[PDB]
């Protein structure tokens, strides 16, 4: 899709193998922004957008917090506080044509700056300044949209990048989407490492004696301490209470 | 009409068990004892079930065993050129269904989907239904998950909204972000007309009767009894008292003076107070000077 | 249409000057006034495209400037190269365009 | 501030801005500490049952907060 | 090079229609609009329209609304002109021309082509 009106896939509900993207070498960027590149296969996430466009080359940089430009501020904003990864990739012989290619077409006159996330299909004509325009586009009232052009001859920097965006919450489970990971056997009423769907903590797991409600993932404690959580292989609800310590 | 809402309309926010732990909660909660737009929706005379916004999510509640609420439609115009959604709650299968698709001047069942007149939609989802009795709901559409929470209790027949308390268990999360501002309920008479332009001809459907409240952003101090229910809650804004009792977070404020929040007056408006200077600094020779 | 004089006239090596009788109601009001130097048989390019600015590649002995009403565009030091119709042009107010007439330069 | 006889004895409750003059935000009692939206104002002096400052204390009228 | 290459010349009945192309190069075709000048062949230039490659948006002068119309070929990177009545009055030069400006509707025509002759006959 073209920049504006970014088409957008919400993955869910799935395992995600990310070892196949950060370690192949066809991207031109793997900018990531508050989580590791490497450490993408262990995690859990609890929900993950994935956006896809076709941006000028040039214009890759301003995919990124805090930038400004013309893709920056009326196609797409990546908001201040963003999370995930950028992925890039030039593709001037997939996206570009012989004599040129015109699928893909970029806003150019907005009258005011996106919020983040914002998506804008509106093909209304510009403000004018002046008197308003009825319908006709001239003099006062522009067109917003317009294409790159993309040509083979063009230089790197002008050639079509396709570009990829991941962008994901990484709070606690329930987590729709995690890394691959063998999941293994429960190890009750002794002191274990434990990733519960992503909820991750050291302690013993005991079979608990409280109910929990039919859609409850886990439980807490007085002062948010995860006292409880239950079973996502066998919908089992476990206390867990600290490994034993004490001064000596 | 107009009746309170008493203390409805309180949920699980989080899917978060805790017992025996009064725990401070912000988000879009039925304020308590607001107005709720009662209808007498049976509309044999008056010319008819009414559509009304969706402002930040709503509350819905009914009290009926006709069993005419059969549902609900969305949208941000609910026309074939927007999104839209629909829900039927039939006695076989709850149909939720995300379209874009053309409703009618009035929406009608008369099971046999006549709410659509077009339709080549993107999401789908089929799950059991819905199925003196007094239904609730409540409709959050936040961050591109449209999460609807329910409960039914057999209430004592008074006609509006009893005094009692009790919490909506989540139901149905959807993993869907479309713009909805306006909605609107669907009933259904066992039979009747199909054309969708008509209003009130083909049948006389049952005695109807629903409401709808709207969320607000507010506090609250949610009692989780026990067993890990909630019993009982207070909302922070409502009453000096209330907020007395989220300061100390305790549901029995003692005998004494209590520092509750900070008052402060909010500029009324805004002044810029610059001198008489007009004449304009001259970036434009510096910038556009013929020799550096 | 524009009102326009016909014809200006002048040797190698002089100054002469082309006006352009616009409407100060409709024509000098939306401004954007665009002169065109056309030789007979080719095409032609723009002079002065916005009411004072020259293009890329135009000498700099072409000068022109709104003053009222009229425009008018002049040519200092011409030469043989100058021998062309001249054609004034404006935005008239909303999308219809006008041009003028045409006036002819001539050297002596 | 609130002043609160007690959850279980009644909800009425009176506030009390701390130096703010009563022009700005059923009855308005304007202390010497401040503005005591609620209480009702009574000439006569008994023991300090809730403490507001600059020697005025609230109670519980029974029925009624008093200042 | 950014010259615009204009199609052939033309021969047409009195009243039949005429259609006239011109091909970009070298500039980006989307972008620069393109306006549809004429030149009768005794005296003066008049307006009749333009389209834009970047949106197929088109707006027309009066004498020419409703028996004119224009339309884009961005497969080819030409625009095309069509007149439906080859009115004697129009056997003229029609010229195309760019504008200086980006992507805005303005009016700085820079760069023309060498221009269609078209003839009404008898
Ligand atoms: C230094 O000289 C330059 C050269 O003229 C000045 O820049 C140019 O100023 C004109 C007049 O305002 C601009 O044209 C206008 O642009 C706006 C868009 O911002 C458009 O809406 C108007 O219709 C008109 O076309 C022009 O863009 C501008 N820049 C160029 C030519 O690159 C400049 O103002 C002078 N001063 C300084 C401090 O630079
Ligand atoms: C070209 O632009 C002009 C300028 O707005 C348009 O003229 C207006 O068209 C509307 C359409 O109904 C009329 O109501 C106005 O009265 C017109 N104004 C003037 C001053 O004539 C014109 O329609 C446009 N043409 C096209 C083909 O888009
Ligand atoms: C362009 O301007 C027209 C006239 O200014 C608008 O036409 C109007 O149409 C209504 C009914 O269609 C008439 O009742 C009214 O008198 C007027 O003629 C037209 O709507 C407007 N177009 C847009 C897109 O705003
Ligand atoms: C997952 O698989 C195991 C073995 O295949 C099975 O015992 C377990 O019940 C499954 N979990 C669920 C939730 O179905
Ligand atoms: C939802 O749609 C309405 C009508 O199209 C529009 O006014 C509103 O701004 C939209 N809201 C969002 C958040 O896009
Ligand atoms: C529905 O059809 C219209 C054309 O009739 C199309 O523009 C729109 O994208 C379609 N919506 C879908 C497939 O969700
Ligand atoms: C908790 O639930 C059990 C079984 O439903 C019930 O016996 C018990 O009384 C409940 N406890 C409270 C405090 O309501
Ligand atoms: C109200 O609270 C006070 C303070 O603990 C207590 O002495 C009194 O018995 C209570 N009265 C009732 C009716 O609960
Ligand atoms: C409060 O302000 C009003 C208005 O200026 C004034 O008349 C009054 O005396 C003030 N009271 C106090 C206690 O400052
Ligand atoms: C209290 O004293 C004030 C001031 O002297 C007086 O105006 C008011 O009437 C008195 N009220 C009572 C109930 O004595």
């Amino acid at each position: 899709a073209s920049v504006y009106a970014w088409n957008r896939k919400r993955i869910s509900n799935c395992v995600a193998d990310y070892s196949v993207l950060y370690n192949s070498a066809s991207f031109s960027t793997f900018k990531c922004y508050g989580v590791s590149p490497t450490k993408l296969n262990d995690l859990c996430f609890t929900n993950v957008y994935a956006d896809s466009f076709v941006i000028r080359g040039d214009e890759v940089r301003q995919i990124a917090p805090g930038q400004t430009g013309k893709i920056a501020d009326y196609n797409y904003k990546l908001p201040d506080d963003f999370t995930g990864c950028v992925i890039a990739w030039n593709s001037n012989n997939l996206d570009s044509k012989v004599g040129g290619n015109y699928n893909y077409l970029y806003r150019l006159f907005r009258k005011s700056n996106l919020k983040p996330f914002e998506r804008d299909i509106s093909t209304e004509i510009y403000q004018a300044g002046s008197t308003p325009c009825n319908g006709v586009e001239g003099f006062n009232c522009y067109f917003p949209l317009q294409s790159y052009g993309f040509q083979p001859t063009n230089g790197v920097g002008y050639q079509p990048y396709r570009v990829v965006v991941l962008s994901f919450e990484l709070l606690h489970a329930p987590a729709t989407v995690c890394g691959p990971k063998k999941s293994t056997n429960l190890v009750k009423n002794k002191c274990v490492n434990f990733n519960f769907n992503g909820l991750t903590g050291t302690g013993v797991l005991t079979e608990s004696n409280k109910k929990f409600l039919p859609f409850q993932q886990f439980g807490r404690d007085i002062a948010d301490t995860t006292d409880a959580v239950r079973d996502p292989q066998t919908l089992e609800i476990l206390d867990i209470t600290p490994c034993s310590f004490g001064g000596v | 009409a107009y009746t309170n809402s008493f203390t409805r309309g309180v949920y699980y926010p989080d899917k978060v068990f805790r017992s025996s732990v009064l725990h401070s909660t912000q988000d879009l909660f039925l304020p308590f004892f607001s107005n709720v737009t009662w209808f007498h929706a049976i509309h044999v005379s008056g010319t008819d079930n009414p559509v009304l916004p969706f402002n930040d999510g709503v509350y819905f509640a009914s009290t009926e065993k006709s069993n005419i609420i059969r549902g609900w439609i969305f949208g941000t115009t609910l026309d074939s050129k927007t999104q839209s959604l629909l829900i039927v709650n039939n006695a076989t299968n709850v149909v939720i269904k995300v379209c874009e698709f053309q409703f009618c001047n009035d929406p009608f069942l008369g099971v046999f989907r006549v709410y659509s007149s077009a339709n080549n939609c993107t999401f789908e989802y089929v799950s059991q239904p819905f199925l003196k009795n007094l239904r609730e709901f409540v409709f959050k559409n936040i961050d591109g998950y449209f999460k609807i929470y329910s409960k039914h209790t057999p209430i004592n027949l008074v006609r509006d909204l009893p005094q009692g308390f009790s919490a909506l268990e989540p139901l149905v999360d959807l993993p869907i972000g479309i713009n909805i501002t306006r909605f609107q309920t669907l009933l259904a008479l066992h039979r009747s007309y199909l054309t969708p332009g008509d209003s009130s001809s083909g049948w006389t459907a049952g005695a109807a009767a629903y409401y709808v409240g709207y969320l607000q952003p507010r506090t609250f101090l949610l009692k989780y009894n026990e067993n890990g229910t909630i019993t009982d809650a207070v909302d922070c804004a409502l009453d000096p008292l209330s907020e007395t009792k989220c300061t100390l977070k305790s549901f029995t404020v003692e005998k004494g003076i209590y520092q509750t929040s900070n008052f402060r007056v909010q500029p009324t408006e805004s002044i810029v107070r610059f001198p008489n200077i007009t004449n304009l600094c001259p970036f434009g020779e510096v910038f556009n000077a013929t020799r550096f | 249409a524009l009102t326009q004089p016909p014809s200006a006239s002048g040797s190698p090596g002089q100054s002469v000057t082309i006006s352009c009788t616009g409407t100060s109601s409709d024509v000098g009001g939306y401004n954007y006034v665009s002169w065109y130097q056309q030789h007979p048989g080719k095409a032609p390019k723009l002079m002065i495209y916005e009411v004072s600015k020259r293009p890329s590649g135009v000498p700099d002995r072409f000068s022109g400037s709104k003053s009222g009403n009229t425009a008018s565009l002049t040519v200092s030091g011409l030469q043989a190269e100058d021998e062309a119709d001249y054609y004034c042009s404006s935005y008239a107010g909303s999308n219809n365009l006008v041009f003028g007439g045409g006036t002819k330069l001539t050297v002596l | 501030s609130v002043i609160t006889p007690g959850t279980n004895t009644s909800n009425q409750v009176a506030v009390l801005y701390q130096d703010v003059n009563c022009t700005e935000v059923s009855n308005v009692f304007q202390t010497r500490a401040g503005c005591l939206i609620g209480a009702e104002h009574v000439n006569n002096s008994y023991e300090c049952d809730i403490p507001i400052g600059a020697g005025i204390c609230a109670s519980y009228q029974t029925q009624s907060i008093i200042a | 090079q950014v010259q615009l290459v204009q199609s052939g010349a033309e021969v047409k009945k009195p009243g039949a229609s005429v259609k006239v192309s011109c091909k970009a190069s070298g500039y980006t075709f989307t972008g620069y609009y393109m306006h549809w000048v004429r030149q009768a062949p005794g005296q003066g230039l008049e307006w009749m329209g333009w389209i834009n490659p970047n949106s197929g948006g088109t707006n027309y002068t009066q004498m020419f609304q409703g028996r004119v119309t224009m339309t884009r070929d961005t497969s080819i990177s030409t625009a095309y002109m069509e007149v439906s009545r080859l009115r004697s009055d129009d056997t003229a030069v029609y010229y195309c021309a760019r504008d200086r400006s980006w992507a805005v509707v303005y009016y700085y025509m820079d760069v023309w082509g060498k221009g269609t002759t078209v003839t009404v006959s008898s």
